[PDB]
């Protein structure tokens, strides 16, 4: 009622307006130097914002939304960042450009117009949409801090690691200890455990993030929220307690959807951090059914087409909402390395962390990422290279290899399998024999490594003579290589 | 300067720790803020570095009013020489403001900078003078066999104001003409009082065999050819006699 | 290609009719759409014969199976021709105002009452199975004109579902090109779909159906709620330009730049006194439509994100010549469609008075990005667009070299076509091996102007894009521009 | 199973309705822990799904996460809103892509304001007055 | 050593105990075919950023006391102040490297980093 009557009041007065405004302007702007303000209060950004649709006909013929900066006569870049502060949607956004448009429409005749481009910043980093990382990553940026250095290096991690500790004097000595352990997450293999112990010398939950991504139930001693009751579920999932998991998976569940869905009033990025969470903790759920009672190719073959089927969906999505699901599936499928004990059934298990480790290489290299890509060597020739097959994984390997600057062990690996793939020739053999002839066709065609007239007639001719709706997407990828 | 030239990113970012802990106290109008921008400009951002020119040069254009003189001349010819490569603004503007003002402002250290402020400024004309010879040997020839043809009532007005805008479009062929003669005379100017460059002495002489068999080059280094030396002119007989 | 060369040889003919024959047993409203732009190519009531040949062997072999629903599609566009052929100007020049007055000797396109297949409204692609779903169910003549080129009829059309849609009918105008090569655009628009990386956004290029009838003819959609901006920002009755600031003045915006092309030493000191006195009201468009701020920033960015597509398009594919008028705004999804496309790839280089700027880019586009401008959004979606077709630079390049070998291309420039579309404005003031050649010269054009730059330089996309929006806001070069470019 | 047969009457409810029932169904108490609990069963239709997903060219289609959001934050206020909270976080969807901001989807105040009058105030006053009861 | 397998790993540990410029020449870009893990890392000695990343592969692989004084190498010549944290948690032949990252930042300030021509 208020939000009308204040336009009511406002339209009738016509004089009154002044006085009208000197209030509102104090009310808006004692809300700053961080004075007393929560919900239920900032009825005024309500006021405004109704004050600019439904009070465009209060006045007479003129003055339409374009100049909506005398329907208040209050300042719209006060409003703009009372209203980032609280709501923090594209309304703040709004209010700052017409802020902004009115300065620029005073010109013809936080001040000096300075505080612009922090409400500008602030604004997109509480967005975070896609239009708003675009916008953060590139223009709008005149203040070049040593704090912002870093919020433009969310694509590569390679020159972020550099530029995170270069300054040991940060804000509350915490920015730099709690964002150390996520730029160590991204690429590394065991020399964060050792920085996690070393640190010890807020902060509890990012300890965990390289103890549950490798190693988890291995790692019970690095005790010196939601991430640590995920490792606490990890190390209970162990095929000896399953209601303690069960109500710890409920718990953390319930845990974290309180405060992401109380603040969080509109947005569209702001969700996916929530649901990666969702599903990185239902698919355990999922997999205590089966470390509940024996197991079974026939289901486990089941349980990796479904989840290659709901991954497959994720194909339009980054690494911000991925890397934690991925890094539960593999933590979840090694677990179950130690209680094996069914010999005649390890080698389902066995080609199914093959399989998605591929999937997952696949995935990493098409984001121009180096580690990641690199982290599914690791399980594939640990485990699964204990055996030595003929060619079942040994793709990925040299696809990770030229995704680097290097093209030489590349370009060696594959002439030192095909060797012994033409003598084991006297199933997925046939298959993968014409991608990997065409993969080293479509290499040395590139780097000019030798001559072209090879291929003709070892390469590229004898993958069509050889070679199931994969066979046919094998046969048609090499019939346009070689057309190509 | 010795870490940049080896490709390497982390070692001369480490140079940066020292200089805004102990020297960045003083907060100095221009002193070290360059090797910031080269370190920054060797990775791939490619905007730190060219922001951090245009926020300095806005305090050290009002610091004006010894070391300053000198390298205010590099502190711009830095700038010009990045953004003709990333192309951020139009090249219309360094030539009155960042690469002239190099000039007319500006002891071996003070000759090297003016050596390498003119090189700069040659090369950039002798680049605008390459494009505006492309533009003229391509576009030019391609418009020529179209106004022949339509050339073969009301399209007599049509003709009368294409030879109109001929008249007027070869504006950009005379001005190419002074486009040369800049580039000219900071070729006369550089070489002298300077080494490491000798290789820049027959690309004037490449602008010499027929662009200044009409234009008024004949005039100039004859009044400006008793500084140079031509101690640096050796591979220059081959031809030259020719 | 099948209407050059119908007999020669022994077995190309035959091989081309046996593969032109099963696209018409497959999808034959794909084909019957195609078929009479050369069936009908030379109607006029009140080389070419080998395409007419082919036009009546097609005809032939298509009716022997097809039921009798053959002719009625060739009615149905010869009503079209007729519409177009009988259209005068003194009845609908100064009659348009608000009403909608029909014509009589039309009478429901000659009486008819329904269409075994569907009109040019929409149609979605088959997998294998035929598809009968959409079809043509009534039809009404109310005969709409809004615009002022030349004499442009807009009709309306009701088919299965009882939906309205508008449909253009163009008078001597040259719509083939516009049917041509308006598909590069979908081609484009499936290739960044394609990939992943460019999915996560949208940045897709509306595209808009347009089957072409004869020489001169042509009939393009009119989707629901599009104004062109040419109208509604820079008008003396109804534009944000003039009833919004009435300090500044919005005809006399033309008439100095008009006494300055007369002149060339003061282009820039004049182009400099008109803008500093004039700054852009584009910025107002997306709040006046929409109150919610969440659909007004949804509606912003992706007016600024659809513009930076559609200015690396157009750098890549040519089609200068980027008036006011043929920029076309939407407005339920805020997206600029190109609707005109009068001249071809690269002819605004070789024209009197050239283009300079690539493509449309001025203050009112520059401020309706918003506060940030092109250095926030703008020029990160280019650069991000621009590696889409680096990644297969051996597909784009093969649709030019495809479209360019064609019979009935009209892209080279001639005399006449490079001086009737720019007379008007110039009266408005005043109150063959060579072929091959060009095609060649062409083609080597626009395979350096990606991943290269005429100077010999790499110039990758950090700073390719950031050359292409510098070649767009610059005042000096927008002295040189044409007077009727921007008011 | 009678409540089940009657809904199933002459219908699927697999590709669209199964997720209609579910997000037309949004005014009823906090207490909604059947819905959620019966929209679990969606992992067996991830082949429609993943389709119902690529067809979707516009922005729609996603507003289960917003009704979700909303029962969620409704729970959150009444009581025994553990169970809820725990039913309602089992969207098991993680495409929800293709947009910027979502609506609030209001359509009752959209209905109303067909007056053009300055009365739609006065209107919209008896409407939030009434729906109080 | 036999079927002249072994001359092109007699030939590579001559040019390794060279070192000479020729010797860096053949080594770099790859002189034999060996995709063994300990030669990966001897021809990353030009670049530093996936020369890091590659020396934790070999965490199960013996020689542990060379992998850790060739992750130390790696981390004291690029970084600012992650590596004292990486000796200090380290603790648990390489107490030389030990001081390679106190000798080149902060000497006479870190004095209690303690737990031959270095020291």
């Amino acid at each position: 009622l208020s939000t009308h009557v204040q336009g009511f009041f406002t339209s009738c007065l016509r004089f009154s307006q002044t006085s009208r405004s000197t209030t509102p302007a104090n009310l808006d702007s004692e809300s700053e130097h961080f004075f007393r303000c929560c919900l239920d209060k900032k009825s005024q950004r309500t006021m405004l914002a109704v004050v600019d649709y439904m009070r465009r006909q209060k006045r007479p013929s003129s003055g339409t939304i374009f100049n909506d900066a005398f329907w208040l006569d209050l300042n719209y870049l006060e409003v703009a960042k009372v209203a980032q502060s609280c709501a923090a949607h594209f309304t703040a956004l709004l209010y700052a450009e017409i802020y902004a448009d009115k300065k620029s429409m005073d010109d013809q005749e936080e001040e000096t117009g300075i505080s612009l481009q922090d409400l500008l910043l602030e604004i997109y980093r509480s967005i975070g949409e896609p239009d708003s990382l675009y916008g953060c990553g590139g223009g709008k940026m005149l203040q070049p801090i040593t704090r912002l250095r870093t919020y433009e290096h969310e694509a590569m991690w390679g020159k972020a690691l550099v530029t995170y500790d270069l300054e040991t004097a940060i804000p509350s000595s915490t920015r730099q200890a709690g964002i150390i352990q996520a730029l160590q997450n991204l690429g590394l293999c065991h020399i964060l455990s050792v920085y996690l112990k070393g640190l010890d010398y807020e902060l509890e939950e990012l300890h965990y993030q390289a103890a549950w991504r490798n190693m988890q139930w291995d790692h019970c001693t690095s005790v010196s929220s939601y991430h640590e009751s995920l490792y606490n579920a990890l190390q209970s999932l162990r095929d000896r307690e399953f209601s303690t998991f069960y109500e710890s998976l409920k718990y953390a569940r319930v845990k974290e959807v309180e405060e992401m869905c109380k603040r969080s009033l509109e947005s569209v990025y702001s969700l996916y951090p929530t649901l990666s969470r969702l599903q990185a903790i239902g698919e355990l759920e999922s997999i205590g059914e089966l470390f509940s009672r024996s197991v079974t190719h026939r289901q486990l073959s089941e349980v990796y087409i479904k989840w290659q089927k709901h991954s497959q969906l994720l194909k339009d999505s980054d690494f911000s909402f991925q890397e934690p699901i991925m890094a539960l599936r593999t933590v979840i499928l090694e677990i179950l390395m130690e209680k094996e004990m069914d010999n005649s059934q390890r080698e389902c298990i066995k080609d199914i962390l093959t399989k998605h480790l591929v999937e997952l290489s696949i995935l990493a290299r098409t984001f121009k990422n180096t580690q990641l890509p690199e982290r599914a060597i690791f399980q594939i020739k640990q485990y699964n290279s204990v055996s030595c097959g003929v060619s079942e994984w040994q793709l990925e390997e040299a696809q990770v290899f030229w995704a680097k600057k290097e093209q030489s062990l590349a370009l060696s690996i594959l002439k030192q399998m095909i060797k012994k793939l033409d003598a084991s020739c006297a199933p997925s053999l046939k298959l993968t024999y014409t991608e990997c002839l065409r993969v080293c066709g479509n290499w040395l065609a590139e780097t000019c490594l030798e001559n072209p007239a090879v291929i003709m007639q070892t390469y590229l001719e004898k993958a069509v003579e050889v070679a199931s709706d994969e066979l046919r997407n094998g046969k048609m990828k090499a019939f346009l290589s070689l057309a190509r | 300067i010795l870490a940049r030239t080896f490709k390497n990113t982390q070692l001369p970012e480490r140079a940066i720790f020292q200089i805004k802990q102990y020297n960045s106290v003083s907060c100095g109008v221009s002193e070290w803020q360059l090797e910031e921008a080269q370190v920054f400009w060797a990775k791939k951002e490619q905007s730190l570095a060219l922001s951090i020119l245009k926020q300095m040069i806005k305090k050290l254009d009002a610091s004006c009013a010894p070391s300053l003189k000198l390298t205010y001349t590099e502190c711009l010819r830095v700038c010009g020489n990045w953004l003709a490569e990333t192309c951020l603004e139009n090249p219309a503007v360094i030539m009155q403001t960042y690469l002239e003002k190099a000039v007319e402002v500006a002891s071996d250290e003070l000759r090297n900078g003016k050596m390498k402020a003119f090189l700069s400024l040659a090369r950039f004309s002798d680049t605008q003078y390459q494009r505006i010879e492309n533009y003229m040997k391509s576009s030019e020839f391609e418009n020529k066999q179209a106004l022949l043809k339509r050339a073969k009532r009301y399209t007599v007005k049509v003709q009368r104001e294409l030879e109109l805008d001929e008249l007027a479009l070869r504006a950009l062929k005379e001005d190419r003409k002074r486009f040369l003669c800049k580039a000219v005379e900071n070729y006369i100017n550089c070489l002298l009082s300077g080494e490491e460059h000798d290789m820049w002495v027959f690309r004037l002489c490449s602008l010499w065999l027929e662009n200044s068999g009409v234009s008024e080059v004949n005039g100039m280094m004859k009044r400006d050819g008793m500084k140079i030396p031509t101690y640096k002119f050796l591979p220059l007989m081959y031809q030259l006699a020719a | 290609r099948m209407g050059t060369k119908m007999m020669g040889g022994l077995g190309f003919h035959e091989v081309l009719n046996n593969l032109i024959s099963r696209i018409s047993m497959d999808h034959p409203h794909h084909t019957l759409f195609i078929i009479l732009a050369l069936a009908n190519a030379n109607r006029d009531e009140f080389l070419d014969e080998d395409r007419t040949e082919a036009a009546n062997r097609i005809i032939c072999t298509i009716r022997s199976r097809r039921p009798q629903m053959v002719r009625s599609v060739e009615a149905l566009c010869d009503a079209y021709i007729i519409l177009a052929n009988l259209d005068a100007t003194q009845w609908k020049t100064q009659r348009k105002g608000i009403n909608i007055p029909a014509d009589q000797p039309i009478t429901k396109l000659k009486n008819l009452e329904d269409v075994v297949v569907p009109t040019m409204e929409i149609k979605v692609d088959h997998t294998g199975e035929y598809g009968n779903l959409v079809t043509i169910q009534s039809f009404k003549a109310e005969f709409r004109l809004a615009g002022g080129v030349n004499l442009p009829k807009i009709i309306d059309c009701v088919g299965s579902d009882g939906k309205e849609r508008r449909q253009l009918v163009k008078g001597r105008d040259d719509l083939r090109q516009d049917a041509v090569m308006q598909q590069v655009f979908q081609m484009c628009n499936t290739l960044l779909q394609r990939n992943t990386e460019t999915r996560k956004r949208k940045l897709t290029i509306c595209t808009y159906k347009v089957v072409p009838l004869s020489q001169r003819s042509g009939v393009l959609e009119w989707c629901t709620g599009t104004v062109p901006i040419g109208e509604f920002l820079v008008n003396n009755e109804d534009g944000a330009h003039k009833r919004y600031r009435p300090n500044d003045f919005s005809a006399f915006q033309c008439q100095k730049k008009m006494m300055e092309v007369q002149k060339f030493e003061e282009k820039y000191e004049v182009f400099m006194d008109v803008c500093q006195n004039f700054q852009p009201v584009f910025r107002y468009f997306c709040m006046e439509k929409f109150l919610d701020p969440a659909i007004w920033f949804e509606k912003r960015l992706a007016y600024t994100r659809s513009v930076a597509t559609s200015s690396i398009v157009g750098y890549i594919l040519g089609l200068g010549d980027r008036h006011v008028q043929n920029i076309l705004i939407n407005e339920q999804s805020a997206e600029l469609v190109h609707i005109d496309l009068g001249v071809a790839f690269e002819q605004g280089k070789i024209l009197p008075t050239p283009e300079t700027v690539p493509f449309r880019l001025t203050r009112d586009i520059v401020d309706g990005m918003g506060i940030t401008g092109v250095e926030g959004v703008f020029r990160r979606c280019c650069e991000k667009t621009m590696e889409v077709m680096r990644n297969s630079q051996e597909t784009l390049l093969t649709i030019v070299e495809v479209l360019l070998y064609d019979p009935l291309f009209d892209w080279t420039m001639n005399p006449l076509k490079a001086l009737y579309l720019q007379q008007r404005p110039e009266d408005e003031t005043e109150l063959d091996q060579s072929f091959n050649k060009v095609a060649e010269r062409v083609l080597m054009r626009l395979q350096e102007k990606l991943k290269g730059v005429e100077e010999g330089t790499v110039l990758s996309v950090g700073g390719q894009v950031n050359l292409l929006i510098q070649q767009a806001i610059d005042p000096k070069n927008l002295s040189r521009l044409f007077p009727g470019w921007k008011a | 199973h009678f409540l089940s047969v009657s809904v199933y009457d002459a219908l699927p409810l697999t590709r669209l309705e199964g997720l209609k029932d579910l997000r037309r169904q949004l005014e009823l108490h906090k207490d909604q822990m059947v819905d959620i609990m019966r929209a679990s069963q969606d992992n067996p239709q991830d082949g429609i799904m993943v389709k119902l997903v690529v067809n979707l060219l516009q922005l729609s289609k996603m507003a289960i996460n917003h009704t979700g959001e909303k029962e969620v934050l409704e729970a959150v206020g009444s009581c025994l809103g553990e169970v809820g909270p725990i039913d309602f976080s089992t969207i098991a969807i993680q495409h929800s892509k293709d947009a910027s901001y979502t609506k609030a989807l209001k359509l009752f105040e959209d209905k109303e304001l067909q007056w053009t009058f300055i009365m739609l105030t006065y209107l919209n006053n008896t409407l939030v007055e009434d729906c109080v009861k």
